[PDB]
């Protein structure tokens, strides 16, 4: 996976109702990874490592 | 750390909840026992899985509506632990209401 | 004579499971020695001879018991 | 030596150990590392366990060992019992007897602990800080209380003298001796009779049953505390898990010398009279040494093993190191069986195969040695080893004498069923590969691409008899799971007999007046082809008009040459109508089936072999080739494709219109290209006509062609239309795992040139179809693993079952047309004493018979409705099954015999389908909708109909609709056989009035899933209600109220001028009218609409007996049931009023649907239809019949979705294995409200009603828990829990004192004995008869 | 505590499988690992909840294809032990292949 900006819809995996979850996981060449999270109550969260 | 230790811990927490809240009604035990189900379960997954290796708890389900809908494993077994602890704590709470009315 | 199915031997005594042990205890005496076969060999092993002796209806539990008591009385 | 049948694991007495080994031991100088010589007495060395080398002793005197029963200086003289190594063990003497840790900690505190005392305080008083005072009295405290140092100091200050309290287990011994077991059991039975706490019930029953185990075990519980302990042999130790050492430098020796060192230091400090803290430290370290020697001593998670702690537990080396799974799981030395590449051999009749030369020279090497010793050709063994190496001619002569009439086993590595291993006869083949019989490929489920097969040599004479008696391919003709014959020709013999029995128009040779018939001689000489026209030859034929005889006839019949040659193959006169047609897979399979049914077993094997021989010999003379002239291109195909794309262009115009959405356009593209594929398929089928013709013109069909692909497609063996359409015509759609497909599919074929994008998209079909093979193999193995693990304790042990009651056999099918007739279910099983004609006083069988095809023909020519069938569970049999109900055993023809292994064939019958179901029946499209026009419920066959569970609803029209939930239809075909199971919806709109019957036409139902049967029976306007907001938020003329969020039932209006029936609640109710509107009866009032079978996890859900998502609550005996019936403040639907009392009031959490509206009195066994049914409640209330029918029909509804056919005997055997754990209600002799074995319950009821008692112990209910505890319900410790911890099972079976009593099949696999099945059960019965005879 | 015994048993059975099936490559040597993944795993829920409670195994997955998709927890917990055993035994298989060429004096 080349370094850049990725996207995924997650197909309603962690909630299992059918709502999409868009994320923008930035990818470096080395180091820590940062990801964004959508909530079922329409809020944002951050996943690091 | 076996199932009997979690059983005695839930028994002691239910005794403390009856002593604190001073509930003498059977229908008013909803706020206590589920909290007695909430504070007796462990958070570490190995402490969860070590209880399942002992006797006193089973894999069968009394009601399938209490099980949530997930793709993981630890949530289903954790809800099974909640269900078995609540099934124990109903019959424990009856005897603890008897001992609370006959104690003080 | 290559035996295809031992079912005609099952028509005499029908269990399909006694036949193995009866043929074995009949053929141990012919394999070790001190006994003569009643049926001549058709250039085969003792297994086909045992199957054909059960198929002809000459050896059962009673004949084996009588011959066992006779060999115990003779020895 | 003797055998092992049923031995308990009772506590080893100290007197039995002192009589086991006798002597004194001092100064443990066990092993000196610098001498390696026999030293003095010691512990666990060469002085004990007799000599270390076989027959000698180094003691100084008496090495011959004349006397017995003395230990003189340094050797073991006494043997007296057995051989050198299997003799006595030894003993250690403890000054303070410590208790066993497995009773003190039984994971957790299970058995060996309860004495009305918690586990933590008992663990504390066995430590150094606390103790238990014994033999007290005259104080305020008791003997059960715990004390500390200052508390015991105050206790000895107050109590004074005669105070006794020991730190070790001796105080536990005195407390256990002081407590009377019988008086304690009486007090616990009184506490069970008096108390009412639900948590107290199970604890008191466990206490009472454990104390009854102590009483009727006849042994002292003080033997649990270890006083004198035997040691284990040094060569019993395996090698260490690290790098290879010795037996003296092992890991157990350090712990052993530590325990012996602390024992000798305890002896020295007690001889020295040490003070109290020193001797308590000695007893503490001794108890710690014993607890570390027995188990690891873990308390919780045990976060880290202490740097690979060397032999922490004895149970870890019993279970893990030596292996509880010791036999038949690792594989264990296959020993003269090997693999090779399997090839085909077109000879060697069915009970024969090939074997390579250099392999068969090696496979019988000890047999070669023995026969060279017998014939006198080899003097010594090295001479025979040299004669093998020289490979001269007389060695091959002896080898030909070996292989001549000796059997062998061929055994592939996937054996999903029993026919994977088959016994044959080897014949020497030049090379290194194995030639196989050609027709055994469907039983092996593999093709000839280099697949391997182990070659097991039967080494004993009894193994030769097992091979030639049971495991031959000629013994098994039918399948052992279906009844279909397993030996089926596959595309070689099928094509040969299809070309043999093919007709032609105007060939050479005409009007063959022949005798013999001998039609092959003019085929061989000149002027006659085998495909000639209809000529009249004389064909003799045998029939069976006389019983036990043959009736010969003679007639001239119009036929072909190949059928006349084929009649020479047929022996003993089969019926002629089965060979007077074209032969494919179906025709040849039905010919072999009828040959097996008529001629028996001996003519059908030579018939099948000669059919195979003539099919091979005439397919060699056929010479069918596949060329470019055989593949045909349709002449209109491109035009059709043009029409197809023209329609796509029209849809593309709709794509530019704005009237068709995306999914509608997708469905239209799928429908248009599927119609184009159907048109090009019909065009290809029309173009296959008249390609390669004989010299004839002007006819109608004009000489139906002889190209190879149409012969393979019409034969139906392997050539199917789904691959001929992919060869020629249009390939069509493909398969993609994402669920989509392209909008312009493959137009060309494999005859024409494809595009690069067409191949790139067609690669996705291979990508979808390739991943199915590797998946679900381990899951299908694990399902069969659990089905054997739940059903291994069933063997046939008796002759007669002896019943009149059995499962009623009713003909049921799925929806639509007929699927399985009644004659397939009646054939097999032995019926009961009564079968009935519709005429009175007419019977068929006196008591019973062996049901074969003649009784099926008698039932076919007569009229039958229902057949009473003797069957399972009912009439249970002690210690196994009589299995007389198990009639017509598959793959054999005879009555059922004793000793047949039942249950391991059941899992192989259930596990025989493949890795994944294929129920798509089309391409990835198909436009599968819910309903096109209607649900279309009607009758098809003739006969009068009967409606079940219907009412008489007053309507205005001539038709009479119903509002019931369950509705069944009964059809008259012969004498009451339905043969049409139409799923009638809940309250279907019936176009036919109730109470009238008609046969033929007149469709009675027209249902649409948009309505709901909530109407008015009496004409009048709508009852006026209150319209308030809040109830209009419901989901799937306006709605007024709602009973779910709070349509409730009110009084029906009976007058047109006055504002004045029972309306149930389906869950969703939307009012479709307005209050105050004049409406008539039978009109729309309020209508809105609101089990799961099929799957490989569905099979697991069936055979695990798990609870469904929606459980069902059934109805008991009659009581007043009606809506409300005095519901409480919360938790509705509580039925308090019951006429006849019956104090059984259940509490519903309001999630369930409204139960009843009609039926104010009910019965035990009424259905409630609350979604899925609960099998445990049907087992408790209805009985075994409905549960058995439920499980068997759901298994068959799973099986019919793919076309696999498995007989119901195996499934009912698994159901019989799942009906253990019978819980009682009435208290009996040795039980009180517990669950025990069904056979023991029958023995207790028989012993109650036999001699003295009237009825002590009755009305027991079964359980259907499934897979977890029923596999653990085996009451022998050798297969109680083999997967789980061994000593955990051993402690329970030691205190309980249970017997094995020889029922089980994996039991003598884990232990290792002759299994009580097959010919082993004959040896069991012969030993049991020779024991009673002397 | 109990995962070490399963690991040692799987290592011993895989060493015996490579000793028996006598193959000498790294491309086709997987059927012996299928022997180790199908035999060394525990059967029922007692040891499965007992081994995973001990150290050596985690819940997260290395490969996405070997993860099963079902509602029964026991199939996923068995495939967990199987996948972790294959991942932990690939390198040990290659190490015993490196030791295997000059182990037995023959």
């Amino acid at each position: 996976r080349s370094p850049g900006v990725f996207f995924d819809s997650d197909k309603g995996k962690t909630h299992s109702s059918g709502k999409v979850l868009y994320n923008a996981r930035i990818i470096p060449y080395r180091g820590s990874w940062l990801d964004f999270e959508f909530d079922p109550k329409d809020n944002l969260f951050v996943r690091i490592d | 750390m076996t199932y009997n230790n979690v059983f005695d811990h839930a028994y002691e927490m239910l005794k403390e909840n009856i002593r604190y809240d001073d509930i003498r009604d059977t229908d008013d035990l909803h706020d206590a026992i589920h909290m007695a189900a909430d504070n007796a379960v462990p958070h570490y997954y190995a402490d969860i899985f070590s209880v399942m290796a002992s006797e006193g708890i089973d894999l069968e389900f009394e009601d399938s509506g209490l099980m949530p809908d997930t793709k993981d494993v630890i949530r289903i077994l954790q809800a099974r632990i909640y269900e078995q602890l609540t099934i124990d704590l109903w019959e424990d709470a009856e005897d603890l209401l008897n001992e609370y009315l006959e104690e003080v | 004579m290559a035996r295809v199915t031992v079912q005609d031997a099952v028509e005499k005594i029908g269990n399909r499971f006694d036949l193995v042990l009866v043929a074995a205890r009949r053929a141990r005496q012919m394999q070790v020695g001190g006994k003569d076969p009643l049926v001549p060999e058709e250039n085969d092993k003792t297994t086909v001879i045992a199957l054909r002796e059960i198929e002809e209806g000459l050896i059962n539990n009673q004949i084996l018991d009588v011959r066992e008591r006779q060999e115990q009385q003779e020895q | 030596t003797e055998e092992f049948d049923a031995i308990k694991i009772a506590l080893a007495s100290p007197d039995m150990i002192r009589s086991w080994s006798f002597g004194e031991v001092k100064k443990p100088e066990t092993i000196n590392y610098r001498t390696f010589k026999p030293e003095r007495d010691g512990l666990f060395c060469a002085r004990i366990f007799g000599p270390v080398k076989d027959y000698e002793c180094l003691c100084g005197k008496y090495k011959r060992l004349k006397h017995r029963g003395v230990i003189c200086e340094k050797c073991g003289v006494e043997v007296t019992q057995t051989k050198v190594r299997r003799e006595r063990m030894g003993h250690i003497e403890l000054a303070s007897p410590t208790a066993h840790i497995w009773f003190l900690k039984s994971l957790p505190s299970r058995i060996g602990l309860l004495l009305d005392m918690p586990l933590r305080d008992i663990e504390r008083v066995l430590y150094f800080e606390s103790y238990v005072v014994i033999e007290g009295g005259m104080t305020n405290l008791e003997r059960q209380q715990i004390l500390t140092e200052e508390q015991y100091l105050d206790a000895l200050e107050e109590f004074g003298d005669e105070f006794d309290a020991k730190m070790g287990a001796e105080a536990i011994q005195a407390l256990l001796k002081s407590m009377d077991l019988e008086q304690e059991c009486e007090q616990l039975r009184e506490e069970l009779n008096e108390t009412n706490s639900e948590t107290k019930r199970k604890k008191l029953t466990k206490r009472i049953k454990l104390l009854e185990a102590f009483v009727q075990s006849g042994n002292k519980p003080e033997w649990m505390i270890l006083t004198v302990l035997p040691v284990l042999p040094p060569d019993l130790r395996p090698l260490v898990p690290l790098d290879g050492g010795r037996f003296a430098t092992s890991d157990l020796n350090d712990l052993y010398r530590r325990v012996i060192n602390r024992n000798n230091r305890l002896k020295r400090l007690l001889d020295l009279a040490a003070p109290d803290i020193i001797v308590r430290n000695e007893k503490r370290m001794l108890q710690e040494a014993v607890d570390a020697l027995l188990d690891n001593g873990r308390r919780g998670r045990a976060i880290t093993g202490s740097n690979k702690r060397p032999l922490k537990s004895l149970a870890d080396m019993i279970k893990g190191k030596q292996g509880r799974f010791r036999q038949n799981l690792l594989g264990k030395r296959v020993d003269y069986s090997g693999r090779s590449v399997i090839t085909v051999g077109p000879y060697l009749r069915l009970h024969q195969c090939g074997l390579p030369k250099k392999m068969a020279l090696e496979l019988f090497k000890p047999f070669i040695y023995g026969k060279l010793e017998l014939r006198g050709l080899a003097t010594t063994i090295k001479a025979a080893k040299k004669m093998v190496e020289r490979e001269e001619a007389v060695v091959w002569d002896i080898l030909d004498e070996v292989i001549r009439e000796h059997p062998v086993l061929l055994n592939r590595a996937p054996t999903l069923h029993r026919l994977g291993i088959q016994a044959f006869e080897p014949v020497l083949i030049e090379g290194k590969a194995i030639q196989l019989h050609p027709l055994v490929c469907a039983a092996y489920n593999a093709d000839f691409d280099g697949d391997q097969m182990a070659v097991h040599v039967p080494l004993t004479l009894e193994a030769q008899l097992e091979a030639r008696a049971l495991m031959m391919s000629t013994n098994n003709i039918l399948s052992p799971a279906n009844g279909e014959p397993i030996i089926v020709p596959s595309q070689d013999v099928v094509l040969g007999l299809y070309y043999m029995t093919r007709d032609c128009v105007n060939a050479k040779g005409e009007g063959m007046v022949l005798t013999g018939p001998k039609e092959a001689e003019r085929l061989y000489r000149s002027g006659l082809a085998s495909l000639h026209a209809r000529v009249k030859v004389r064909i003799t034929e045998y029939e069976k008009d006389a019983n036990g005889e043959l009736v010969a006839k003679t007639s001239l019949k119009d036929t072909t040459v190949g059928r006349a040659i084929l009649w020479m193959i047929v022996p003993k006169g089969l019926p002629y109508s089965i060979v007077n047609q074209a032969l494919g897979k179906k025709a040849i399979s039905k010919m072999l089936n009828t040959c097996y049914r008529i001629l028996g077993l001996k003519p059908t094997v030579i018939f099948a072999d000669q059919i195979m021989y003539t099919g091979f010999a005439y397919a060699a003379r056929s010479g069918a080739s596949v060329g470019i002239d055989d593949m045909v291109i349709p002449e209109k195909k491109h035009e059709i494709i043009s029409e197809a794309e023209a329609e796509v262009a029209e849809i593309q115009e709709q794509f530019q219109s704005g009237l068709v959405t995306a999914g509608e356009r997708y469905n239209k593209v799928i429908d248009i290209w599927a119609a184009a594929n159907d048109r090009v398929s019909k065009a290809m089928m029309d173009n296959l006509q008249t390609e390669t013709v004989i010299n004839r013109d002007g006819q109608e069909e004009k000489q139906v062609s002889f190209n190879s692909i149409y012969m393979m497609a019409d034969s139906g063996a392997r050539g199917s239309a789904a691959q001929i359409r992919q060869l020629a015509g249009m390939r069509g759609l493909m398969a993609k795992p994402d669920g989509s497909i392209i909008e312009t599919p493959i137009t060309a074929n494999f005859r024409e040139g494809l595009n690069v994008l067409q191949y790139f998209i067609s690669t996705h079909g291979a990508r979808k179809g390739l991943a199915d093979t590797a998946l679900k193999t381990a899951n299908s193995g694990y399902l069969t693993r659990r089905l054997v693990d739940v059903a291994q304790d069933l063997v046939v042990t008796e002759d007669d079952c002896g019943t009149h009651e059995g499962i009623m056999m009713t003909p049921v099918i799925e929806g639509g047309d007929v699927k399985e007739p009644l004659r397939d279910r009646v054939l097999g099983r032995v019926t009961a004493e009564d079968v009935l004609k519709p005429g009175t006083a007419d019977i068929l069988v006196p008591r019973n018979t062996l049901l074969h095809e003649q009784w099926c023909d008698l039932l076919e020519e007569n009229s039958v409705d229902a057949v009473k069938v003797r069957s399972v569970v009912s009439c249970d049999t002690d210690f196994g099954v009589c299995a007389h109900c198990y009639g017509r055993d598959l793959a054999r023809g005879h009555i059922i015999n004793k000793g047949e292994a039942i249950g391991v064939i059941a899992a192989q019958s259930i596990g025989e389908p493949g890795t994944q179901l294929t129920m798509r029946t089309f391409h990835i499209g198909g436009a599968a909708s819910r309903a096109a026009a209607e649900s279309s419920i009607q009758v098809k066959n003739k006969g009068s109909i009967k409606l079940s569970n219907v009412k008489s609803v007053v309507n205005s029209s001539g038709k009479l609709v119903i509002t019931s939930r369950n509705t069944e239809l009964k059809l008259i075909d012969e004498f009451g056989r339905t043969k049409e199971s139409y799923k009638v919806p809940y309250g279907a709109v019936l176009a036919k009035g109730d109470g009238e019957q008609v046969a033929g036409g007149e469709t009675v139902a027209n249902w649409d899933p948009h309505t709901m049967p909530v109407i008015t029976e009496v004409s009048g306007f709508v009852r006026f209600t209150d319209m308030i907001d809040g109830q209009t938020i419901t989901r799937q003329s306006l709605v007024v109220l709602d009973s779910a969020e709070r349509r409730p039932a009110l009084k029906i209006v009976d007058a047109q001028g006055n504002d004045v029936a029972q309306y149930f609640l389906p869950g969703k109710a939307i009012v479709q009218l307005e209050d105050g509107v004049q409406i008539s009866s039978g009109d729309t009032l309020a209508r809105i609409p609101q089990d799961i079978t099929g799957g490989l996890p569905r099979v697991a859900d069936l055979f695990e007996a798990r609870r469904p998502k929606e459980p069902a609550i059934l109805a008991e005996i009659s009581g007043i049931v009606s809506f409300g019936k005095e519901t409480k403040g919360k938790r509705r639907l509580v039925i308090t009023p019951v006429d006849g009392s019956d104090p059984y009031e259940e509490m519903i959490p309001k999630w369930r649907q409204l139960n009843v509206f009609e039926g104010e009195r009910v019965e035990r066994g009424d259905v409630i239809s609350d979604g899925p049914e609960a099998p445990h409640d049907i087992l408790r209330l209805r009985g075994v019949h409905a549960v058995t029918r439920y499980i068997v029909n759901e298994v068959q509804d799973v099986y019919r979705l793919q076309g696999v056919k498995i007989n119901d005997k195996h499934i009912e055997v698994i159901v019989r294995q799942m009906l253990r754990k019978a819980t009682i209600v009435n208290a009996g002799s040795s039980d009180f409200l517990e669950g025990e074995q069904v056979e023991y319950s029958r023995v207790k009821i028989a012993n109650r009603e036999l001699e003295a008692n009237g009825k002590v112990g009755a009305t027991y209910s079964r359980d259907l828990l499934g897979i977890t505890k029923a596999s653990l319900a085996t009451e022998s410790f050798i297969s109680a829990a083999s997967f789980q911890e061994t000593t955990r099972v051993l402690t329970e079976a030691a205190v309980a004192g249970k017997r094995d009593e020889l029922r089980g099949l994996k039991e003598n696999v884990i232990v290792g004995r002759l299994i009580p099945a097959g010919t082993g059960y004959a040896y069991h019965q012969d030993r049991m008869r020779r024991r009673a005879a002397g």
